[PDB]
């Protein structure tokens, strides 16, 4: 007769080796450095443009590389192309689906791509103007949900699912180029390094891993919440990233230090967080929680330095420009905001 | 709460499952589960630790299943869709209670209407004096909202009264504070700088609703 | 030459991979989080004084502005 349990230890002493190797560089945390730097003031936004056209609950949105264009994902079976500047609607796409989790805007501007219950990532040009019928890929293969999903460019676009995977497709054949295995559990969200030779991901393992896009491998495995990481971003310089939890706190965590460096939390929070992003420098994280709440996170004094739309319970899902110059909010009630 | 449900890829899982508890054609009724095994059918509620993880796969195979085998209703969809923000609205939506902007005279009064109110009503301090500029204007305006929004606490302190005099100057008055859950969620230093010299309860209103401050819409 | 992978692997080939894994994560070669945290200070108190959403946008430079 066979055995396993035997196999069970070893990756339990090999985790038991790599945690001790870790607790050989925590020297320090990072609020210990910073505890002279200024805090930052108040962070107090105000509402710019008010997107109206959605007829129902706002899943996802995702700024276009210009810093003015975006679309938008609803559970009106919609996906709406915006400019924000002046509130113009430029294209609107019917989708078969309502559970819309996620959506993509390719960095040039030609595509937009989403995907939810119906475990399939569509792409739309929107050049060919696909806007009425046309639906240029749809990428099926996983075998669970579509939860995010992010263009490295025209051709070649990276998603995660609830089948535990995340997959590398080539456009334009639609095959599943890479398949990034490793998790015991839902990837719930990812983010491509600035340089797209990298991305990470969180997952329902309660584990990060980053992977290499061009290699098809986990390089690390990040550890620390005991529960589901929801949402992920990449920093600004492609050092570290943030994860938001059902554990009610995000963590700052550095590539090269293999490890967290910050934890952000408070006691009065107690709802799992589902969006993080970081404003242009990165001094700000900003985090959106399950109960529509969304706070201002001091990266650096890890200290909450505001509240986005004042504790309206009405944020779903946001989004930070890529000139750092806006941040939007999409909502139950199916209207998106621009603060500034 | 704990787990995520609303937002986010959960939120769109337990939005088609609550989606299906109403679908069916009733839903705590008869024609729903009757072996009062659950209110829906749900997927990580019991750790299984079989592979030494905290058991999380938030879609079955039985629910992935009822996925192909789903008959999605557009006119059932579109009810479901206006529930959703019916909803939400009823409980954003707490009774109108107050309806008057009342004087806090001690830095004490202060800190017990922060500190003893519902944690979910929203409260707009006015610290302000008498004489300085865009005060008056900013008083009239809060009666008039006080009177408007009735979830909403409106309260009015002299600089003097707050028990801390020279933090206050005219200089930074009128200053407008925003609580909610014991939290100061807004701080706004020379609130009047928001404004036209004149102004009324619309602009202020304006201005609040666009950061959020106020509720209903 | 991408990977493919089809997920009706068994739970030892699971287990297998993970322990593979695991081992290639222990010769990983670490720096230190203090040194880590300095880099991460630095490269953030020197890029706020400039962050848009941390100091405010003036209002002729705003590309949101009150709409006319
Ligand atoms: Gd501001
Ligand atoms: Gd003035
Ligand atoms: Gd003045
Ligand atoms: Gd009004
Ligand atoms: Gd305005």
């Amino acid at each position: 007769m066979s055995e396993l349990d035997q196999l069970r230890q070893e990756a339990e002493q090999l985790k038991n080796q790599i945690r001790d190797a870790r607790k050989a560089c925590a020297d320090a945390t990072l609020s210990q450095i910073t505890n002279n730097i200024d805090p930052v003031g108040r962070i107090q936004m105000r509402t710019r443009r008010t997107l109206r056209g959605h007829l129902a609950k706002i899943y996802a949105m995702h700024w276009g590389t210009d810093s003015r264009l975006l679309l938008s994902a609803s559970q009106d079976g919609k996906l709406i192309i915006w400019d924000s500047y002046t509130t113009n609607k430029v294209h609107a796409i019917p989708l078969r689906s309502s559970w819309v989790m996620t959506c993509a805007y390719a960095p040039s501007g030609n595509y937009v791509a989403c995907g939810g219950l119906d475990n399939i990532c569509s792409i739309y040009n929107l050049k060919t103007r696909e806007g009425n019928v046309r639906v240029s890929r749809e990428l099926a293969g996983h075998t669970g949900y579509l939860s995010c999903c992010r263009f490295l460019d025209d051709n070649q676009i990276v998603t995660s699912s609830g089948d535990t995977t995340c997959a590398l497709w080539d456009i334009e054949t639609g095959q599943q180029t890479t398949t990034f295995t490793g998790h015991t559990g839902d990837v719930m969200s990812l983010s491509l390094a600035p340089d797209t030779r990298l991305f990470v991901s969180g997952a329902c393992d309660a584990s990060a891993k980053l992977w290499d896009v061009r290699e098809g491998m986990c390089r690390q495995t990040f550890t620390g919440h005991e529960s589901d990481i929801n949402a992920i971003c990449f920093f600004p310089n492609g050092n570290a990233f943030a994860t938001g939890s059902d554990d009610a706190t995000c963590r700052l965590f550095d590539l090269r230090a293999d490890q967290e460096l910050m934890t952000y939390s408070h006691d009065n929070i107690i709802c799992g967080i589902t969006s993080v992003s970081f404003s242009k420098s990165g001094r700000l994280l900003l985090a959106g929680y399950d109960d529509f709440n969304c706070n201002v996170w001091d990266a650096l004094k890890a200290d909450r330095a505001g509240v986005l739309a004042g504790h309206d319970n009405r944020v779903s899902c946001l989004g930070v420009t890529d000139d750092g110059m806006a941040v939007a909010t999409g909502s139950w009630d199916s209207f998106l905001k621009i603060w500034n | 709460e704990g787990q995520a449900t609303h937002t986010g890829p959960k939120g769109v899982i337990n939005d088609w499952r609550k989606f299906k508890l109403e679908s069916e054609d009733g839903d705590s009724i008869p024609p729903s589960k009757k072996e009062i095994l659950r209110q829906m059918s749900s997927p990580q509620s019991r750790d299984d630790k079989d592979s030494k993880e905290r058991m999380s796969r938030k879609m079955s195979i039985q629910e992935y299943e009822l996925i192909h085998q789903d008959k999605e209703d557009e006119g059932c969809l579109r009810k479901y869709r206006r529930q959703c923000m019916q909803d939400m609205h009823q409980k954003l939506s707490f009774g109108p209670r107050y309806g008057f902007v009342y004087e806090l005279e001690t830095g004490e009064q202060f800190l017990e209407t922060i500190e003893k109110e519902q944690k979910v009503t929203t409260i707009v301090v006015n610290i302000y004096e008498d004489g300085v500029r865009g005060c008056d204007a900013l008083n009239s305006s809060l009666e008039c909202l006080a009177a408007e929004y009735p979830m909403v606490k409106f309260c009015k302190i002299r600089a003097s009264n707050t028990g801390a005099g020279d933090r206050f100057s005219s200089d930074v008055l009128p200053t407008l504070l925003v609580y909610k859950g014991g939290e100061l969620i807004s701080n706004f230093i020379s609130v009047a700088e928001q404004f036209a010299e004149d102004f009324f309860a619309a602009d202020v209103e304006s201005f609040l609703n666009e950061y959020g401050l106020l509720p209903e819409r | 030459m991408p990977v493919i992978n089809i997920e009706d692997l068994t739970e030892k080939d699971k287990l297998k991979m993970e322990v593979d894994q695991l081992k290639k994560e222990v010769t990983l070669e670490r720096m230190l989080v203090s040194k880590c945290c300095e880099e991460f200070r630095d490269y953030v108190e020197e890029r706020s004084g400039e962050d848009p959403l941390v100091k405010g946008i003036p209002e002729d430079k705003n590309p949101f502005k009150e709409l006319k």
